[PDB]
Parts: structure tokens; C-alpha cells; sequence
């Protein structure tokens, strides 16, 4: 199999740069469109990162930073697959993530939100997909937070993360939320989104026959990312 | 076939949970950085720096940038690099740097990059591929870098040449100075308004 | 206006004594039937709280028992109005809640579950209702926790309240849920509740406009009790 | 019109709760407990205590149990008392007990009621009502305590009449005990099985 | 009752500043996002307009400003609530209108359409809402008329109005329309607003019962405001 | 729940049918206007004055503006004040004015205003709250007025510190002035464009 | 993988141990509830039987009881495959099948139905699944037969089947159906499961491309056992 | 995700079907049955027996019995069996049985098993896991055995002390018996009512 380039990423299926009502985009979206190439090898290539500079924690946010307990809040396991847009799996991707505490908190003196801190609580992971593009790591379930677009907005809990994989234009950072979660259908940042399918798409779901008993709750989630094309006639990448 | 998950801004706090460390937060030994020199890397030391401003012409504070690039002969430390040649094996290619909290300026100390084959059979000048995160950001934006101290080179790559506005090809430029002895490459990004950088979809 | 008696609780409007699938409840409920009786002075009266005897941070489960911090928790204020079936608003009735903290834990040597104890949480409340019926209390929304009925049982979120009101035949006891909770549609304890829209009237509503910006969110939830009615002719009570 | 909230069972832990000093869980200044008797309160003075059994014959020790009575005079310190007669004034009429966790047995320190009128004319023999809430109980059971030594009262008492199963009536009447001085009332209550206490929709 | 501040104006309830089909619009709308602020006393104060000022044919534009005749056109009464968003009544709100006349014609040098004018017609009036938030004033109905957008447009029937309440938050100047005015359709204007269930909120309807015979016809018309929340918890107002 | 009205442009001729007077619409005896100075009005007088201008530059003459403000010691003539300070009985707060059809200055006689109390026991700078309507805007613009000579004030005013481009908070300082013995001070706004004036959701 | 324990069985997807209108169930289910306990090395091993062991004709009921001649009736293959609830294949699966004759017939002393027995057919069979979990055998269709519920009840048509695989956890007797009998909706056996989802997971469906001309028709069977989670934080099985 | 496949009762043949060469029909040349012990299985030799009774006390005779062990030194002849530890060769650790026709005795040779690690780090008693099929049973019955003479390990057994009415543990311990030099462990299961022996969900 000789490899081409990437699939044209969907311009409608994801926000567009300008959203009114997401203030902060408004001073900080191009005002030209951008300008799309054909893809090189610097396009087509990603950075490798090896399993050896993990630690054996680093997917666990309940204990990775826990110093005298554990953190305060819901445990819950969240795994799933990366896959590329043709269904094949996506090994070997550095996949990190970022969340506030069960209040609503992060860690951070920026944050002045009352909620409160915990001292037990980090909310910083990483991990390598497998072989099957499959990742699990295991966390507190982050509080929705006030923050100030319009006064009183608020976002529902949400799970930051970001994925270096393959090549450099697969390259995604999003937030992953809670299904249920009532703050979901209100949020001007999700509303950036302009299909409701895709909405959908950064829900994770319930998944109840993975909860592991008197212990924690399971949530499964997947992700795709954008995926190669084979070449059988003309190879222009070089 | 399935859609491409969709893209939301990093948010606040991006430049502080994907660098931790910086951030007082340490939960890993093994930190990633904006450092891309080992001791035996190949290649001539350069130092690339700038700023990110907004359509107010304020610099970002909270932003969060990775760089892309090649050795120093123009290979990519990646599985997909088709070459045939070896890689400089003390070379990563990647990095991630936010802004300092008060001055606002953001700083790489990497090599500069060989050239690397462009599509059928042409020669792209030398570059490092940028991407941009930040609050109010809603989707990573990619530029690239260029040397002003290759002309010749950057007059002849494909991709500057595919933006027929060639006012703006400048804004891909970015400027050489020696600091003491140091090369350092002044690159500025400006997200909207007057001499607003190229972005690309890739 | 001459009180009579209380109109008669509607039985299918409850859960039955006997629900197997509540594995607790097949040796606790009774094997013969509930005795009907006319009420007489003894169902009609209860007695009276006054509200001399309750401090000033009795309805606020986040300071009540803060010692060095507050909990860690999402910030909720919860309010609504209790009224009777005929809908005459309720008034100095005395509100009890009780609930475990934001990991599912109750503050007892008994709860043994893994989620971590909040030093800075104690989990009672109580308040009397106004002369429009009014409650308001604030917390840290409860987290769902395991427990054993099968072994993987898991509770929704939610908060145990009892009202003592004008009547002893009002007496009441249960437990309200939280809007878009996934755990409430596989829940046993309220899968007792016979009809679906009975089940709905436990669950706490989002008061999106309730908000107190940068600082919590809102629930709204009413309670309804037995009414009496009024006796225009013969009156028998006495 | 509307229909009433529907019950819920009070759970494991509403013995604790609803008695939190008990549970060592001091957030109240004024707390509410198992003794109606304050110094002033008129009457004879006597302790009920019992147990509550399961269908196996074992005692629950996460029961929460509440009394609702008649001062002496069979007057109730409730608005809702359409006697027109005085109620005295140092009785609340109302108290709240868990079992001990070990033992099982649940007291309360009263007084013994007077009698109370019933509907049209009639007159109720002297009787404390009584509710029960525990993990596997949907709804509060209610029930009523009636006194062995009330026998001439008890046969005319148009409730336990309404009994039609005579050999039910008895499983209401607690026996009267001496120890050293005080009066005791026993009231076992049996929630399933033989000897099953009766339990009234009320 | 200790009140707290005004609940936030639902920007998505409103047409946005930036509205390309009113042409006028695109000079006169900022280019940044508006600022939102935690309210103030100077948010949640506001005028008191006494009563005695105003005079006995102020809310009567049929015969405010008739000088020799009656104004020729269709008399008609209006009437309606002024209530909060949680239904409060707006009790001695200035209530301000204006209009055009029969022949859509406005009393001023700059209205040069050829509509005819009516020397017995002004078209302003005034009135404080009453303890219940009852308005209620009389006039002739305005006529549609033409403006320059595109060169044919056409204005439906409308009547410009104005409120002062209790809280400067509340402010809201807008206009009405009349119910089955097929101009409504139409309008760039309305379509300004972006939901049809809003559109609705600013059409008069006609109130039948209402019409005083061989007299006028009657339309009734309410009006929401922003609300305030009560406060029971910590008061940061000041 | 009810949603609030919604807005709609005040239209052009906002500024004829709200100052009727102006316009020789002569319906009322007592008409509103640009004055808030009544004879003992406590405080010093000052004038305040400018122009609106659209996004090309050029002045606006149908716009109608109102502002609102506190007495001389910071204390609303409002029932929703709770200061507990008896606010100057000859003192509206509030003013209403048009802009001259051919120059398009618009102005008021008021009073500077005192220091109002901000939230959580800061205290606010002085500053008159203002809203604009016209034509072609679609809800009222709501901003501030802060004065050049309360610098120290100013700078640790809650509102302006909220305002993160530091460089915008500027446009809300309003320029001090003496034409012949009258303090005066100019208040441009603009709506559009570079400077633009902050407008507020509040 | 480190494997945790099996999932927990869903009992709603099961018939009660007690159902009243299978009367054989009155006196033999239990009064009190099952208890749940958390899995150990007992629960999640079983044993393993090796293929030498089972004869040629094992799966073969139409020749394994062959004596002078073929038995009489329909000739059948039933095949189909055996997963986990997460789709996994179950391998080396011991499976039993036992069943009636064409006449209804089961040859045992005890079984005095008039319908005739066939002295050339047994009605016991045996196999284990391959690697892909795949199983197949050949017998006779059983006749429906009356038996003592209700005077006149009657059994559809059915083959009794019992599977033992890698946990004792997941040991499981039951019977399956095939397409189109319409005693199926009569059947209080059937009737027990409470679900009609589940109702229909018990019937062997037709698969006319796999019927083998002059020869056999075939039914497709599929069954699904309890699946194991993997461990990938602490594992406390042991 | 699937549902797994739903229970029915094994009927009226279930321990004829499953035990074919018992009912004469000689279809197989191997047949399971219930003897665990071959000539070199290791461990003390006991007989399993008893009977089981329905709600009215009388015996089943068409119940089908299978039981599951460990080897005399607590490990599982399976692949899943994590302990490391090598299992006996010569044993099954399961076997089969009916009850007889007439009698309505069921019985057991095997070997008493070895203690079996609990969860974390706990020791389990030994104890034998049994399940009952028959007609009138729509789902399998899960039951243990455990043995009375291990008194003390049976004291710290996590899965007996798991039962919270210990009235009911005692329903789960055989009696030792020696017959004629044989140890013989007499179990009788009730289902229903009086002593119903305890069935877990597993
Ligand atoms: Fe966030
Ligand atoms: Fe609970
Ligand atoms: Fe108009
Ligand atoms: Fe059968
Ligand atoms: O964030
Ligand atoms: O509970
Ligand atoms: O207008
Ligand atoms: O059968």
C-alpha cells in the first residue's frame, strides 16, 4: 500500500472561526478565508512519542497527584477508540487531557471561581492508544463552572483533550461532555458546532455494563480523525 | 465511512493542562517541551520567537503553539517520511510552548530545518509548520515559517507561490538577527486585521 | 371554613410495600393488606416547629459544617413550593434533607464506599416552609453511588427530604432526583413507583434564569401533600 | 387538582440523617429526640420501648421511628385540635427515635395520654400513634400503641373495633411493666409473618 | 425579601446588532462583542415619574391634539399587562408612544410621503402602568407605510413604544403590530428577530369582547420585562 | 417563565415622538428633557456634551440619548437604592435629549455624581450610565461616562478593571473642559470602527 | 489482559423465579430474594472437556441411535454461533442438546403420551464450538406435546439446550423455538420471560440458502452468554 | 452490546437428557457422571449427599445437580485460574447427578477442596459451588456448600459473612458423618419457606 494525502477536512462539519456568540472569537478569528494546499510530506507526518517516557499513573487522574487522599467527587472510567475517518484504527496517538475538579475548579491561580479547590486533585492525563486505537483512563467527573461570556453562562462538565497522531494534518484539539448533562443544549461554545449530529458526536455515553461494582461508573467515548487515501496510479505526494 | 470529530477551542486553560509543569503541576516525570536540541543534534542552533496579537493588536497571553519540522537534511523524524533516507536520530521534530505571562512573547530553540521534496519532483523551501490554540479559537490555526535569509529558495516554493495575493506571502517571513552570537528568527502572528498572517487548511 | 377529613391517599399514586425487584423490601413489608380507618382527631393534627430553634445556617449544607475550607462540590441552591392537592400552599411545615457529598459518601462509620469523605461536609439540612408554601436550601449536589441490591447497583444523584406538616396523615418521606440523570431510568428503588408520570415528579428541574452568576446553579422542585377537604354539612369528625 | 408526591423508602441511612447528634454529626444547636417530658409536663410519666423484627424474626437496627399523642387531658398541641379545651403547654406531643445499634431496642420517655374523642360522639381509648421508616420500606408504616391496662377503653374503641380479624386487635396493646418504680410499656413490632403487627392506611 | 440582580437579558431572544437585510444596521452596529457586567445599584435603580405631571388626555391620542375636528381613521383602543419575566406586574412604569396616522403619515417636516397629514392628530401619548400593571391608552390606527430599504418596502401598521420601570437593566424601547397585517410577513424589520415564537410576542390581538359598541375596537397587547431574583444566601450586591 | 419583549429600532423618529416639544408637538403641559439642574440641586454643575458617529465617520442626527445617574453623594433617586442615605429630594437622575439636527451635538445640565458603592464592598467611580437609540439600532447601547480628573478613582473602578483590553477603557473617560467659567465635559462615541466606544450588556 | 469479573446478569432480561402461571413454579422458587455477591477465582472458572472424548455421531441425532433404520421425520440442521454480551466468540463450549421425537415423544418410562416413539431415535446430543465460537448439528424437529399446566396446555415444538463455558458464572439451561409455530404465543413457559425482545431471542430462524437440497432444511441459532471486562486499574479478583 | 440469552427451565427430562445412559439411552461411548475422583486424585475422599425439598417438604426426584470444585490444594482445573500454582492432573472438578427415583437421594464422590483465595487478599473456606436444575425452576439455583468441621475458616469467610442475616449462613454447612470408615457430608436444600437454603446471584 502506497499512501496519498489526507482526506479534505469538512469545513461543515466543524465551528467556524468567526461565532458572534462565542465572544472571545470575535477579535480572535482571521478575517480571510483560509487558504487550502495540496499536501507535502510536512502535511502528511507527525512526531513519534515512546511508551518508555510514561509513567505507570499518567492515565490516572484519581491518583496521580493524590497526596494525603484521594480526590473528592465521582469516579469514572473513561475509555473508547481513535479510529480515522475509513474505520481503521489509530495506534500509537498521544492522546492528553485537562479538567477541572468536582467543583468546577482548576488548578490554577488564574481561576478565582469559589468553588473549591482540591488538594488531592490535578487534572492532567495522557496515554498511547493501542494497537486497536482502543485508550481507557480513569478520573474524577469534572463540575460545570460559571465563566463570563454573556453573566451568567455556565458550561456543562467537560473533559478537555488532544490527539497527536499520524500526521500533522490529523492534528484536533476538543472537549468531550457527559450525556445527560442539562447545561449541554445551552452552551454558546457547542452551539459553535453547526450540525446537531455533531453535537452529538463529543457526547460520551453511559456505559453500564463496564461500571465495576461498589467502585466507579464507565463512560465510553470515540473519536475520529481524518484518514489517508490509498494511491494506484500516479504517486504526487513527492 | 465516519465524520471527522469536531473541533472546539482549547479554552483558558490549555496553555496550562498540556504544559503542566510550567504550570506548577507536577504530575509527570517526563515533560514535553519547547526545547527540540539534544546534545549530538545536527544542524545549526537557531532560537525562532514572537508574538500572537489579536484584531485589537493586543498579544495573546493564554495562547498555546506546537512547531512541525524537519532534520537538518530536510527528513522528517516520522514513520510516513517516504525518503529513503536516515534521520538524524537525536531529533524529535516537535515542540510545544505557550506565551510568558506578562511580556507575551513565545520561544522555540530548535535547528534550522533542511529542505524537504515538495509534489511531483519540486523542492519546497525550508519551513517549520506552526499551529495556534488558544481561547476563542475554535478550531487550531496552521501557518508556516520561512527564513528571510533564503530568498532564493522561498521564491520558488509551491505553497508560497499557491497564494496569488503575493502581498501577503510576506507575512510567512520571518526576520533574522544575531543576539550575542545566536541566531534568533523574529517570527510575529497577527490573527486578524491589517497584515493579518496566512493560515492554511491542510 | 369547618375542616373534615383528608382525602383518602391514592395507593396506585405510591410504590407497593411488597417490590421484589427492591430486594430489601420482600422481608420488610407487610403480608396483609393496609386497614382502611375514618380519620379522627389523631390523623388530622401534628405538631408545630417553631422556628426560634433553628440557627441561621440550617439550610445551608455548604457552611453548616465547614471547618478550614468549604466542600468540594458543584454549588446548587434548590427551592420550590409545597402545597397540598388541592393546591393551598403549606405553611411553617418542617423540611428535613439529608444526602451524601459530592464522591457518594454519607458521613457515617456504616458507608464504606471508596469515593472520599469531605471533612467540610456534613450533609443534614432542614427549614420551615413560608406562608406561600416557599423552601430554599443551599448544597454540593450529592454523586451517585454503588450500593448492593445486585452487585452493581448504582443510586442516581439525589437528596433524601421529610415534611412534618398540619396533618399526621401528611407525613412523608422520600428522595428527589436531578434533571438528565442517566442512572434514573434503571434505578429499582424508583422503578417501585408505578406509573411513569409519577416517577417525574421527583425530578428536580434545571431553573436556568435562577442562576446566581460566577457563583451556583438552581434547582426548582415542589412537593405536594394530602389536602383536607371543608364540610359544609353534617361534620363527623367529633 | 394534583396528586401527592409519591414516597420513597427513607434508605440505610435515615436513622442518621434525621438524628444527626445521634450520628455524631453536630450541625444543629436545638436537636430533636425521644423525650416528650420537659419539667412542667403534666401526667404520669412512662418509657415504651420495644423492638421492630423483620419477616426472619430479626430485629432491624436502621429503623427510625416518630410518636405523634395526646397530652394528659387527651387534648393534641396542634392547631388542628378543634376541642376547645386548654393543651398543656410544656408538650410538644411529638418525638423521634433510632434502635440501638447493637441492642436493637427503641425508647421513648412520655407521658400516657388521655383519651381522645372519636367521630360522631364516640370516645377513643388512650392510644400514642406511631410511624416506622427503614431501608426496604417504601412508604411509613403506621400503626397505633394501645395500653393492657386500658382494657374497659379498649373494648369500645371504634378503631380497634374496625378491626373485623379479633384476634388482630391484640398485636396494638403494649403490656405494662414495673422496673424499679417506673412504668414501661413493651410494644414489639412485627413487620412480617406470624403475629403481624396491623398497620392502617390512615 | 432582599433582592438581588436583574436575570440576564437572553441575547437569542433579541435581534443581534448586526443585521445585513435592515440596511441601515450595518454603519450603526458595533463591530465588538458588547461587555457583559455583574450588575450594580446603578444597574437595578432607576426614575420615578409622579403622576401629577402628567395630563387628563395624555393616554387619549384620539383627542390629545384635535384641534377643529376629531383625526380621521379607525378608532381603537389598546390595552394590556406590564409583568416581569416571573410574572410580577410592573406597578407606575412610564409607558411612552408614538405613531403615525392614518395615512402612515408622521408629524414631521422630514415625512415627506404623500399620505396625507391630519391637522387633528399628533400621534404621541403617555401613561403610568397601575398597581396591577394595567395599561391602557386610545388612538387611531397608523397606516402601513413606505421607507427606503430596498425602494419598495413597506412598513406593516405599527406603534412605536417605550418603557421606563424599575430597573434601568429593563429599559426597552420597540414597536407593535396588529394582528393579520399581511406586511408582517414581510418586514425586515421584525425578521430582525430571529425566532417566529418571538415575532409573535409583538403582535396586538384583537380582544372582541372588548370593542365598545357603535364606538371603537379594541386591541390587547402585554409586555414582559427582565425580572429580578430574590436573594437568601449571601447579598453581594453592595 | 415569560421571555422578555422583544427589542426593536427606536426608528427614525425616536428622537421627534419621545421629545415631542422639540419636534412643536405641542400635546403635553410637562415634557422631559436635557436638564437635571433644578434650582437647589445640590453639587456642581457641569455640562456634558458630544457627538455619535457611524462607521464611516460621520455624526448621527436622529439619535435620541437618556442617561441616569446618582445625586451629588452617590445616592440614587430610586426606591431600589438601599443605602440608607437620604438622596437630594430636587434631583430626577434622569434626561432625555435629542442631537442638534445640523451640528448633531447633543448635551445635558447635570450635576458630576458621587461615588456609588459597587458589589461586595468596593466602591464604584463616578459615572453617569447612558443609552443611545436610533435608527438603524436595533436594541438600545448601553455605556459610561467616567471623568478625566478621577484618575485615581478610575483606576480602581470594578467596571473599567472588567474591561481586559486596557486600551479600550479609555473611550469611557470622558474629556474636562472650562468655557468661561462652566466645566464641560465632551463625550464622543463611536459606534463603529477604530476607537469604538464600549457598549455594555447589563 | 487481566480479566475482571463477568457482568452482572441483568435479571429483566430473564423469566422471576416465581410466575404463577407456570404452575410448577409455585412451590419451587424461592421467598426470599437472591443475594448478589462480588465474583471470585469459584465464579469465574468452569472446566474444560476435550474433544477426544466425543464420538463421530455426538451431533448427530438422526444416526446416533440408528438401529434398523432412519428415524421418521423432518430432517433438520440447526448451526449458528455462541458469543459473549460484548461479542466475543466462546470457544470449546461444551454444548447439550436433548429433546422429543417427531410425535412429541421423549423416550423415558415417564412420558406416556400417545404420540408413538421411534425406536430408531434417542434425542441426545453433544458438540463443542470451534474458535469462532460456531456450533452445528443435525436431528429430527421435535413435535409440539401436551402437558398438565392448564388441562389443555401444549408446548411449541422446541429442542432443549444447555451450555458450559469459561465461567461457572456463565452456565445456562434453556430451550429454543422455531420460526412460525404458533403455539409460541400460548406457551406459559415462554410467557415467563417478560420481555418480547427477549421472547424472540429463544427463536431459531429460518436459513433457507444453508437448507441442503434433497436432503435437510436448516434453522440458524444464535446465543449469547455473559461477558468478562478487562482490568486496567487495581484487580481485585484475588 | 447483546443480551444475553434468557433462562428457561430445563423441564421435566432436564436429568435425563443431561444423564442419558442413567435413562438407558446409549448414544455416548464417554459419559459424564458424578464421580470426581479418579485412581490418582489427590485429597481425602468424601461423599456428597442429601436431597432437596420443595415448598411442601417433599423431596424432588427429577432435579439435576452439578457441582464445581477445587482441587485438594485450592486451585481450579482451568485456564482462568490466575494462582500460579499447579493444578492436580487427575481431576475434573466437576460432575453431574440425579436424584434417585425412588429415595429422592442425590450424591457426590469427590475430594474436600482446598481454601481458594478471596478478594483482595482475603481466604475463602472451602466450599463447593452447586447449581440446581429441574422443571418448575425457570433460572438455575446458585448455592455453596461449606463444611462443619472448618468451623474457623467458615468464621472468616467473606462470602458467608457477605449474608447479613447470619440465621442464614448455617443453611450453607454440611454435617460430617462417618459411615463405615467413609466421610460422608449430608446437605439437604430447601427451596422454599422454612430454613429455604440461601441462593446467591453470581
Ligand atoms: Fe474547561
Ligand atoms: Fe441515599
Ligand atoms: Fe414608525
Ligand atoms: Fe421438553
Ligand atoms: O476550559
Ligand atoms: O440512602
Ligand atoms: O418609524
Ligand atoms: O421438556
Amino acid at each position: 500500500i502506497i499512501w496519498g494525502a489526507y482526506a479534505q477536512r469538512n469545513t461543515e462539519d466543524h465551528p467556524p472561526a468567526y461565532a458572534p456568540g462565542y465572544k472571545t472569537s470575535v477579535l480572535r478569528s482571521p478575517k480571510n478565508a483560509l487558504i487550502s494546499i495540496a499536501e507535502t510530506l510536512s502535511e502528511v507526518t507527525a512526531p513519534h512519542f515512546s511508551a518508555d517516557k510514561f509513567g505507570p499513573k499518567d492515565n490516572d487522574l484519581i491518583l496521580n497527584y493524590a497526596k494525603d487522599g484521594l480526590p473528592i467527587g465521582e469516579r469514572v472510567i473513561v475509555h473508547g477508540y481513535v479510529r480515522d475517518q475509513f474505520g481503521r484504527p489509530v495506534k500509537n496517538a498521544l492522546v492528553e487531557v485537562w479538567q477541572a475538579n468536582a467543583s468546577g475548579r482548576y488548578r490554577h491561580p488564574n481561576d478565582q471561581y469559589i468553588g473549591a479547590m482540591d488538594p488531592n486533585f490535578g487534572g492532567c492525563g495522557r496515554m498511547l492508544t493501542d494497537d486497536n486505537g482502543y485508550y481507557v483512563f480513569r478520573t474524577i467527573k469534572p463540575g460545570p463552572y460559571p465563566w463570563r461570556n454573556r453573566i451568567n453562562e455556565w458550561r456543562p462538565a467537560h473533559i478537555h483533550f488532544s490527539l497527536i497522531a499520524d500526521g500533522w494534518a490529523q492534528r484536533l484539539i476538543s472537549q468531550f461532555y457527559f450525556e445527560g448533562d442539562t447545561l449541554i443544549d445551552s452552551c454558546p461554545i457547542l452551539k459553535t458546532i453547526p450540525s446537531e449530529q455533531q453535537r452529538r458526536a463529543l457526547i460520551a455515553l453511559e456505559d453500564k455494563s463496564n461500571f465495576i461494582e461498589a467502585d466507579s461508573r464507565c463512560y465510553r467515548f470515540d473519536i475520529t480523525l481524518r484518514g489517508r487515501r490509498a494511491t494506484y496510479f500516479e504517486n504526487d505526494l513527492t | 465511512e465516519l465524520k471527522e470529530t469536531p473541533s472546539q477551542t482549547g479554552g483558558p486553560y490549555v496553555h496550562i493542562g498540556l504544559l503542566p509543569k510550567q504550570a506548577n503541576i507536577e504530575v509527570f516525570e517526563h515533560n514535553l517541551d519547547n526545547n527540540l536540541v539534544q546534545d549530538n543534534t545536527q544542524g545549526q542552533r537557531i532560537r525562532l520567537e514572537g508574538q500572537v496579537f489579536d484584531g485589537l493588536g493586543l498579544p495573546l497571553r493564554d495562547v498555546l503553539i506546537e512547531i512541525w519540522q524537519a532534520d537538518t537534511n530536510g527528513v522528517y523524524p516520522s514513520q510516513a517520511d517516504t525518503q529513503g533516507k536516515q534521520v538524524d536520530p537525536n531529533f524529535l521534530g516537535w515542540g510545544r510552548t505557550g506565551a510568558d505571562f506578562g511580556t507575551g512573547f513565545w520561544s522555540f530553540n530548535t535547528i534550522k530545518p533542511g529542505a524537504v521534496p515538495g509534489r511531483k519532483g519540486s523542492t519546497q523551501a525550508p519551513h517549520i509548520s506552526l499551529i495556534i490554540f488558544a481561547r476563542g479559537i475554535n478550531i487550531g490555526l496552521h501557518t508556516r515559517v520561512y527564513f528571510d535569509d533564503e530568498a532564493e529558495a522561498n521564491a520558488k516554493d509551491p505553497v508560497l507561490n499557491s497564494i496569488e495575493w503575493a502581498t501577503r506571502r510576506q507575512t510567512l517571513v520571518a526576520k533574522r538577527e544575531e543576539r550575542d552570537g545566536e541566531v534568533v528568527y523574529r517570527f510575529d502572528i497577527r490573527i486578524q486585521g491589517e497584515n493579518e498572517t496566512v493560515f492554511f487548511d491542510i
